[PDB]
C-alpha cells in the first residue's frame, strides 16, 4: 500500500511511514529481482524473515 | 602488531577473508573453495552478480 504507491515525497521532507501490528516477510522481496540495490547495516539480509 | 612488517603502500591484496559461508565452521577445519555462494534464492551456476 505503501510502496506500490505513484508518490514519493521529496528527500528534504520524505515520507515516514510506521509498521507494527502484522507479519513481514523479507525473504519474498529479497528473492525477487526487480531492484538494482540493496545494503543493509547491523543485520544481514537473508535472517530478517 | 604489524603495522611495518605486512602494511604496504596501497594496500595487501594478498590478505583474504571469507566473508561469506554456506554453513557455520567446525573447530580446527579449514576452507579453502572459492564458489560462488548463492545468496538468492535464485541459482547463478558459478556466474556472479
Amino acid at each position: 500500500e505503501v510502496f506500490n504507491a505513484t508518490r514519493f515525497a521529496s528527500v528534504y521532507a520524505w515520507n515516514r511511514k510506521r509498521i507494527s501490528n502484522c507479519v513481514a516477510d523479507y525473504s519474498v522481496l529479497y528473492n525477487s529481482a526487480s531492484f538494482s540495490t540493496f545494503k543493509c547495516y547491523g543485520v544481514s539480509p537473508t535472517k530478517l524473515n | 602488531n604489524s603495522n611495518n612488517l605486512d602494511s604496504k603502500v596501497g594496500g595487501n591484496y594478498n590478505y583474504l577473508y571469507r566473508l561469506f559461508r554456506k554453513s557455520n565452521l567446525k573447530p580446527f577445519e579449514r576452507d579453502i573453495s572459492t564458489e560462488i555462494y548463492q545468496a538468492g534464492s535464485t541459482p547463478c551456476n558459478g556466474v556472479e552478480g
